[PDB]
């Protein structure tokens, strides 16, 4: 439920996001901050330390595919459920990811954006991204 | 339960907050009211407009309480008993709301102290704020 | 944080469990596997059929751990450190699952010890199991 | 998603539930076990002790209207969202009840049923009521 001004705020800032590094950082921080999420990535190698996770090449590669999907939901912000119907199915029937973890990843992404943008990540900018990440968390919950 | 490294991390990070701590409390309160408007129902008689002086004052008190909890991180239930009396017994604040203010504080620190907000400190700070929240929502008096 | 009355309540209630404790552990494990089938993914090499002897054995060990946590309710992080090593570091059990086994234990006690399962004991037992769950999912070593 | 045998199990047991006492007990126990839920019932008088809550006449009366609604969802188990559309609106726009509290009340009801039925509340009976209470919690979340 974004206003036309919230849609514009969110788009202006996504323009300036490094799409090679932010997804990895977000996924990296999820594995370090909520350590049980690593059980879902046992095929990714060494996740034993924060620096092992943050330098892991498979975490960075996978984080790019996650941020691709957030980018895709920002383009189809009025029809999120559909956009994420195929993906809601992988997380549930094939992977069983409890839906509270989807909200945890959205909140880690909002903090990574705050970390990169500083003063630009104003309270009005954050309030609009909170709407976007809640939308995506709700469309992935099957 | 905080590890010994989690305790070192929290002390060092919050120590870098310093005299900006009330300023960061007020920003976190402003981010929580804008991002999650249902939290305004706990402050019915407050001016909650931008730059409000009652939010600046309340931000300073919340920061001071967190400094005290950092100083007494090994014995937080004793250090925070009056605040647990207010939040859990008098106000009956729902615990969902403590997750929302903790997020807004983490966002405030990430935006102002990036070089300190590493993945390990983020993890330690998230554990510390969850531990403070558990005391404030418990009735153990 | 458990109150002093919460601690009296837990000791008295669990003391009434007595020698039925392994039997109640196994029922709680059986209720959790049937009601919430996703929990079976943590036990891939277990026979999880009704009356299975591996579930009876595991039910007895979970009950024994809870008796030990009741005896050391004031110092649970020290008492439960080996089990926190297994659940949080080795198994990486998601915390949502600790809410599901706590519910199945409460249902097991309500069904077998009704006269003890008063509203005050229910409240104290719910607080104790949430506190045990927090230690088991924390890495504080 | 109840099997024909789960539908029958659940109906057999609801038949034998006291509809004057179980709702009150469930609502009573919610206010005692999750003490912040009392902020929503400040107009109900004395809630200061467990026994004050459990004897409060307004808690018992209100608990009857809650159990009425569970009874109504058991009759329309295939169309829960609709059954609870008007009620999802009171809890959200007029009352703002965070949806985690809906799941907490369903789990307290399952424990009150266990307390009254003992051995009859078998693991197969509980597994079917867990489905029913999850359904009702999901149709009240707006
Ligand atoms: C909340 C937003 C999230 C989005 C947008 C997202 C998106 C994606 C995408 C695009 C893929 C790849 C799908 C494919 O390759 O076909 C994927 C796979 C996966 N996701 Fe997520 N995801 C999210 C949250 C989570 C969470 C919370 C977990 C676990 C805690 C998780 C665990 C996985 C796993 C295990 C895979 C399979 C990856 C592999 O096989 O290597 N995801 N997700
Ligand atoms: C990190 C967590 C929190 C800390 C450390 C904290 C700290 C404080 C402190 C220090 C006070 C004032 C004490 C006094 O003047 O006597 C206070 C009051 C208050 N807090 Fe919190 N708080 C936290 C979370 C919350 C949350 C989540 C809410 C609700 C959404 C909330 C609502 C209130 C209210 C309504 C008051 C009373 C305000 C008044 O009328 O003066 N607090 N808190
Ligand atoms: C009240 C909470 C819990 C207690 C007290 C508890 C206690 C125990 C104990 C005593 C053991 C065995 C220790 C040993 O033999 O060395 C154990 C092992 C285990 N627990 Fe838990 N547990 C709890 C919750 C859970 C939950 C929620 C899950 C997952 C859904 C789980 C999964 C396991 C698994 C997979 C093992 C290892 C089994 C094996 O392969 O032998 N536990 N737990
Ligand atoms: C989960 C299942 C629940 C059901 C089926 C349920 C059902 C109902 C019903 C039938 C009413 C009366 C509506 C009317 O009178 O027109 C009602 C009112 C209400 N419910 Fe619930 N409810 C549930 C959960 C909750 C929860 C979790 C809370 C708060 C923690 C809550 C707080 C209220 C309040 C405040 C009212 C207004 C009562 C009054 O004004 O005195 N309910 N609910």
């Amino acid at each position: 439920h974004l206003t036309p001004e919230e849609k514009s705020a969110v788009t202006a800032l996504w323009g300036k996001v490094n799409v090679d590094e932010v997804g990895g950082e977000a996924l990296g921080r999820l594995l370090v901050v909520y350590p049980w999420t690593q059980r879902f990535f046992e095929s990714f190698g060494d996740l034993s330390t924060p620096d092992a996770v943050m330098g892991n090449p498979k975490v960075k590669a996978h984080g790019k595919k996650v941020l691709g999907a957030f980018s895709d939901g920002l383009a189809h912000l009025d029809n999120l459920k559909g956009t994420f119907a195929t993906l809601s199915e992988l997380h549930c029937d094939k992977l069983h990811v409890d839906p509270e973890n989807f909200r945890l990843l959205g909140n880690v992404l909002v903090c990574v954006l705050a970390h990169h943008f500083g003063k630009e990540f104003t309270p009005p900018v954050q309030a609009a991204y909170q709407k976007v990440v809640a939308g995506v968390a709700n469309a992935l919950a099957h | 339960v905080l590890s010994p490294a989690d305790k070192t991390n929290v002390k060092a990070a919050w120590g870098k907050v310093g005299a900006h701590a009330g300023e960061y409390g007020a920003e976190a309160l402003e981010r929580m009211f804008l991002s999650f408007p249902t939290t305004k129902t706990y402050f019915p008689h407050f001016d909650l407009s931008h730059g409000s002086a009652q939010v600046k004052g309340h931000g300073k008190k919340v920061a001071d309480a967190l400094t005290n909890a950092v100083a007494h991180v090994d014995d937080m239930p004793n250090a925070l008993s009056a605040l647990s009396d207010l939040h859990a017994h008098k106000l009956r604040v729902d615990p969902v709301n403590f997750k929302l203010l903790s997020h807004c504080l983490l966002v405030t620190l990430a935006a102002h102290l990036p070089a300190e907000f590493t993945p390990a400190v983020h993890a330690s700070l998230d554990k510390f704020l969850a531990s403070v929240s558990t005391v404030l929502t418990s009735k153990y008096r």
